[PDB]
RNA sequence: UGGAGAGUCUGAUCCUGGCUCAGGGUGAACGCUGGCGGCGUGCCUAAGACAUGCAAGUCGUGCGGGCCGCGGGGUUUUACUCCGUGGUCAGCGGCGGACGGGUGAGUAACGCGUGGGUGACCUACCCGGAAGAGGGGGACAACCCGGGGAAACUCGGGCUAAUCCCCCAUGUGGACCCGCCCCUUGGGGUGUGUCCAAAGGGCUUUGCCCGCUUCCGGAUGGGCCCGCGUCCCAUCAGCUAGUUGGUGGGGUAAUGGCCCACCAAGGCGACGACGGGUAGCCGGUCUGAGAGGAUGGCCGGCCACAGGGGCACUGAGACACGGGCCCCACUCCUACGGGAGGCAGCAGUUAGGAAUCUUCCGCAAUGGGCGCAAGCCUGACGGAGCGACGCCGCUUGGAGGAAGAAGCCCUUCGGGGUGUAAACUCCUGAACCCGGGACGAAACCCCCGACGAGGGGACUGACGGUACCGGGGUAAUAGCGCCGGCCAACUCCGUGCCAGCAGCCGCGGUAAUACGGAGGGCGCGAGCGUUACCCGGAUUCACUGGGCGUAAAGGGCGUGUAGGCGGCCUGGGGCGUCCCAUGUGAAAGA
């Protein structure tokens, strides 16, 4: 009895509440940025879009994302956000799109 | 990581083995990519070693790694004599 | 190679998706008489091109849905519904051998 | 192991002299001298006409009983040669003639077929060099079939080779008496074997 | 290069027709018998339940400590404290526990086979190439302190290191929106904008080794998709609601009703839908003249499962045999509150069964995991053990020996048989004794040379003192079946439709070659018979290769649907068909 395996079980659940917290953050501010985008407001769905992409690099650097994952969020949430930003467009910042 | 090892396709306490190119996650005795000689251990014959070095060349390039053992027998056919 | 097949379409019913009807001519295997098979195959029409009645030329794709795993390359022969009376005449035929 | 017990009463079965027990069997001995019939208490009544198998299996076994071989190692060789190229006849006969055991009688090393199995078993006989003590050893054409020096001076063989003095040997044999060699040259064909023995029968025989 | 038949229905005949036998095969079992060795093989039943032991770890060259001990220091002494070192324990962190090993349950299915698609994708470690590593900040174990519980364990407080975690920078480059260019499904390039890098350790410490980061490519491994092939029942004929498609979204490495909302009403079936039964599939194996039939043990490839069911976490990779959570059945501990388990890993036990092995040796070889290395781990593996379970080789003597002993058996009472067989003469020398005594093993490492090529040197056995060689040397296990025909081998006595034989036809009701024993004979021989099962004979499901007037078999007749089939001439096409080239057809087998 008492493999020290289990060792590995006591690293997963760390591990776990790790990739869960990076999720989380993701999640909501991605939501928040695209709450402005249908708001209207330019510059602040902008100064957000850049920290949750920030944030969507960042978690790819470890094991959460690693792969073509982040991409994927990266590729909705600007889209969504250009789309969205077309009601009185104007895109303020401009910062985070392409021209 | 693919690498050059030995197979016994011998008999009891008659071994001969097969050096081969072959995942190292496969059986020692399992499937594998490419055959690149044999090998007799109990040099019973006159030719009890061959390799076709080029070919073994070939898989040195593309990242094989060769057991202790090949590696000793692929010196004894020059696979890295450089001269 | 990707797969190619030339069959018939049978049904318009869908949308953007047609039936082919595609035979095929082999000997049995043992009794070595010349037998002909056929199979029903669901294609992609992305733009409701092809009406019943036409022959077609299928080709293996990327699934595009459950079913579906062959678009419509082109049209080869236009509008010969006998091959259509064919099927629908033996599809008529099963409401009856039933009680 | 082989057959072990009384010889001269298979000379009397097959109806034809077995010379298995090398000599007695020239002299007015063999039992197939003043008693050709078969053994047993119906030995001398009038025997039935055999059935078509019957003489397919008589044949056999006085083709088998003549070389001293179980039938296991006896059908194993015909199963052999049935799948080798050329006549499944005479090829047989010739791998019957190239067993080791075989050659020493042929080579007249020894007076009989079970005298010379046990000249084999006991390793005095040597094939290029080597001891070999197998009768089963299968003799290529070239090999030098010789007695170990050791035997050399064993006065079973020095009396077997005194008689061979003068004596002719197989024209696919020959043999070198002073230093007791011997050679096999080549397969010896149907018509270098005198054996008694149809093999389209044998050959008949295991069809069924 | 290959093809045998026979018995049986009649008083006799021919034909039809079933049954039966000779042959080969087996993971076999049973009876009697049983000498040696080599190579194979060994729970086919309960995927029933399991005692005990072992089967996955490693790294101090990632980091900080606890305990026990030694030595050297700051001090006059003490207390306290600094440094080095040895053992030992876990902890934090990295890589491996997804390989290897087992099983055949479930699956009739893109599960497998085979040939392809991926412009719809992933791939740790390894190899090639380009580039880079600057500064700062933080926490959790260990440990210390307290509490709860019988236990498993668990809760709270405090300190701390790092190749743990986080921020900023540097932007070789990559990611994303949008535009443009070229390709054509999401491929490649380009522009603007935004976002994204990192870690140190080690010494022979000025340089090199083990590592770290981003990107591109290779190699290997894999995911998904497609054509085709894949057992029986029609006494299963109709099936289907995410079911069929669409738009948009979610999710994934990635397509997709994979999931979700909404819209359309579709999708499948006699070319076998749906249901039911059965079953892992193949390479191959057995058989066969072949076509074919049968089978899938061992070995190799794929798949599926890990007591039953469901679920996710961690990760390059799992929905994970020896990881986690939950429900259920069972077994154990229980302070009745609650816990611990999971051999279809190697042996081994029990149950079931006709039946299936040692709780063995070993890290020496090969292979795998970790490490700079030394080395550690490895019931993978290599070996041994047991079992005639299969295959093969080998012995139980060789030669001389009476017109022929004893005994037994038959007899025409003359004699015949066992039979050169034995006795006995001579030679050899299975066992066994004595000595020598392996190959399988050369690298890793060390030294020279630059840790390269190359050269040089050194340690390293389970089997095993076995194999083998040399010397010595004893005549030294034979069994089982059958003898009426097929089918090879016959007489006597015993028994009287009894006792019994029997694969089929049949024997026995007073002379039985068929019962039972003896003598004798035939067949194989360390085996011989038997039962079961598979193919064969069987052309008896007939593609090769059958039939239906009377033998089994024309539908009571018609109409006509589907399907099958198609007169003569020319021409296009080239689907079937034929030919060449090529790729594939793993290895083993044959
Ligand atoms: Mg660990
Ligand atoms: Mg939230
Ligand atoms: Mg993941
Ligand atoms: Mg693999
Ligand atoms: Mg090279
Ligand atoms: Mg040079
Ligand atoms: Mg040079
Ligand atoms: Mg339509
Ligand atoms: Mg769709
Ligand atoms: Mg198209
Ligand atoms: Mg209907
Ligand atoms: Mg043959
Ligand atoms: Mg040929
Ligand atoms: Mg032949
Ligand atoms: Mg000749
Ligand atoms: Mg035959
Ligand atoms: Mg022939
Ligand atoms: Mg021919
Ligand atoms: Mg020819
Ligand atoms: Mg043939
Ligand atoms: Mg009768
Ligand atoms: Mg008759
Ligand atoms: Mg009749
Ligand atoms: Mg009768
Ligand atoms: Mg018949
Ligand atoms: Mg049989
Ligand atoms: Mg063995
Ligand atoms: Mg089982
Ligand atoms: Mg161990
Ligand atoms: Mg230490
Ligand atoms: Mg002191
Ligand atoms: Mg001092
Ligand atoms: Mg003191
Ligand atoms: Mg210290
Ligand atoms: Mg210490
Ligand atoms: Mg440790
Ligand atoms: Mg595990
Ligand atoms: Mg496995
Ligand atoms: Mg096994
Ligand atoms: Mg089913
Ligand atoms: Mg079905
Ligand atoms: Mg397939
Ligand atoms: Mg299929
Ligand atoms: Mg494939
Ligand atoms: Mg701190
Ligand atoms: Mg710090
Ligand atoms: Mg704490
Ligand atoms: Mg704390
Ligand atoms: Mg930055
Ligand atoms: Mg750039
Ligand atoms: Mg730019
Ligand atoms: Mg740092
Ligand atoms: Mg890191
Ligand atoms: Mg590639
Ligand atoms: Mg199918
Ligand atoms: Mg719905
Ligand atoms: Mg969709
Ligand atoms: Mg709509
Ligand atoms: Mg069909
Ligand atoms: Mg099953
Ligand atoms: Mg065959
Ligand atoms: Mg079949
Ligand atoms: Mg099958
Ligand atoms: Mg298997
Ligand atoms: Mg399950
Ligand atoms: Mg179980
Ligand atoms: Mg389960
Ligand atoms: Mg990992
Ligand atoms: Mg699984
Ligand atoms: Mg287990
Ligand atoms: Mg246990
Ligand atoms: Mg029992
Ligand atoms: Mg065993
Ligand atoms: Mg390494
Ligand atoms: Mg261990
Ligand atoms: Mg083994
Ligand atoms: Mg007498
Ligand atoms: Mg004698
Ligand atoms: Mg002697
Ligand atoms: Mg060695
Ligand atoms: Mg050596
Ligand atoms: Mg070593
Ligand atoms: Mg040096
Ligand atoms: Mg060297
Ligand atoms: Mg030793
Ligand atoms: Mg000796
Ligand atoms: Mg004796
Ligand atoms: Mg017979
Ligand atoms: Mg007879
Ligand atoms: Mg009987
Ligand atoms: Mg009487
Ligand atoms: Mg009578
Ligand atoms: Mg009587
Ligand atoms: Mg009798
Ligand atoms: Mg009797
Ligand atoms: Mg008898
Ligand atoms: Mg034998
Ligand atoms: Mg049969
Ligand atoms: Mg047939
Ligand atoms: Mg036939
Ligand atoms: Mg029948
Ligand atoms: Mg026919
Ligand atoms: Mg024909
Ligand atoms: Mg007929
Ligand atoms: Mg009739
Ligand atoms: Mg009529
Ligand atoms: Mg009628
Ligand atoms: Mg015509
Ligand atoms: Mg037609
Ligand atoms: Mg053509
Ligand atoms: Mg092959
Ligand atoms: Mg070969
Ligand atoms: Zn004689």
């Amino acid at each position: 009895r008492n493999l020290s395996a289990l060792k590995r079980h006591r690293q997963s659940l760390k591990r776990r509440l790790r990739n869960k917290a990076k999720k989380s953050a993701i999640k909501t501010l991605s939501k928040k940025a695209i709450q402005l985008a249908q708001e209207g407001k330019a510059e602040e769905a902008l100064k957000i879009m850049r920290k949750a992409e920030s944030l969507i690099d960042k978690a790819a650097k470890g094991s959460t994302l690693h792969k073509n994952a982040a991409a994927r969020r990266k590729s909705r949430l600007m889209r969504k956000v250009r789309q969205l930003l077309e009601a009185a467009g104007a895109p303020l910042i401009g910062g985070g799109l392409s021209a | 990581m693919v690498k050059i090892r030995l197979a016994r396709f011998g008999s009891k306490h008659n071994p001969h083995y097969r050096i081969v190119v072959t995942d190292a996650r496969r059986k020692r005795d399992g499937k594998y990519i490419e055959k690149i000689g044999y090998y007799d251990p109990r040099k019973t014959t006159p030719d009890w070693l061959k390799v076709d070095v080029e070919r073994a060349r070939y898989w040195l390039s593309v990242g094989a790694q060769p057991t202790d053992t090949a590696r000793r027998l692929l010196r004894q056919a020059g696979v890295f004599r450089q001269e | 190679p990707k797969k190619v097949l030339t069959g018939v379409v049978v049904s318009d019913k869908m949308q953007k998706t047609v039936t082919v009807l595609v035979e095929r001519q082999f000997p049995h295997p043992l009794y070595g008489k010349v037998i002909k098979r056929s199979k029903k195959y669901l294609a992609h029409d992305p733009e409701e091109k092809y009406k019943l009645g036409d022959v077609v030329e299928i080709i293996e794709s990327r699934p595009i849905s459950k079913r579906k795993r062959f678009r419509v390359l082109r049209l080869v022969e236009s509008g010969r519904m006998d091959l259509v009376e064919k099927y629908l005449i033996r599809r008529q035929n099963y409401e009856s051998l039933s009680k | 192991g082989r057959y072990i017990g009384p010889v001269c009463r298979l000379c009397r079965r097959e109806g034809v002299k077995l010379y298995l027990k090398g000599e007695r069997c020239y002299s007015p001995k063999c039992a197939m001298e003043r008693r050709p019939y078969p053994p047993g208490q119906h030995g001398q009544k009038r025997a039935r006409r055999p059935s078509d198998y019957a003489v397919r299996l008589r044949e056999k076994q006085k083709l088998r009983r003549i070389y001293g071989i179980s039938e296991r190692q006896f059908r194993n060789l015909f199963e052999e040669a049935s799948k080798k190229k050329g006549v499944t006849g005479s090829v047989f006969l010739g791998l019957l003639e190239s067993r080791l055991d075989n050659v020493v009688y042929r080579l007249g090393f020894a007076v009989s077929r079970r005298q010379a199995r046990q000249l084999v078993r006991h390793g005095h006989i040597t094939v290029n060099g080597r001891r070999v003590d197998l009768p089963s050893y299968r003799v290529r054409p070239g090999d030098e079939i010789a007695v170990a020096e050791k035997s050399r001076n064993l006065e079973l063989i020095r009396q077997n080779l005194e008689a061979m003095k003068g004596r002719k040997v197989g024209p696919w044999l020959s043999l070198d008496v002073e230093g007791m060699k011997g050679k096999f040259l080549r397969l010896p064909d149907r018509e270098d074997l005198a054996l008694p023995v149809n093999e389209q029968l044998v050959i008949e025989f295991y069809s069924r």
